[PDB]
């Protein structure tokens, strides 16, 4: 039970960090499509005017 | 940048064209003029030696 409750703890808190890694990455890959989209569209501009 | 870069030297061989096509243009029109001259010269001096 105690094994298990500061594990509960540790895999609740590796849960927050993984949610954490969820949301750090999703969010990270988010504003890599920001990013993207702004060379993207900064390219298509580029491209457009070369 | 290039293809800037390229749009004023492409520009360039066409305002360099323009500028060597007015000077062949004009030059072969004045010698036109020449040849003209020339001609009407020679057939001048033909119906003098007639």
């Amino acid at each position: 039970y105690e094994e298990v409750a500061r594990k509960l703890v540790i895999i609740e808190s590796d849960l927050e960090r993984a949610e954490e890694r969820a949301e750090l990455s999703e969010g990270k890959c988010a504003e890599l499509e920001e990013e993207l989209k702004t060379v993207t569209n900064n390219l298509k501009s580029l491209e457009a005017q070369a | 940048e290039k293809y800037s870069q390229k749009e004023d030297k492409y520009e360039e061989e066409i305002k360099v064209l323009s500028d060597k096509l007015k000077e062949a243009e004009t030059r072969a029109e004045f010698a036109e003029r020449s040849v003209t001259k020339l001609e009407k010269s020679i057939d001048d001096l033909e119906d003098e030696l007639y």
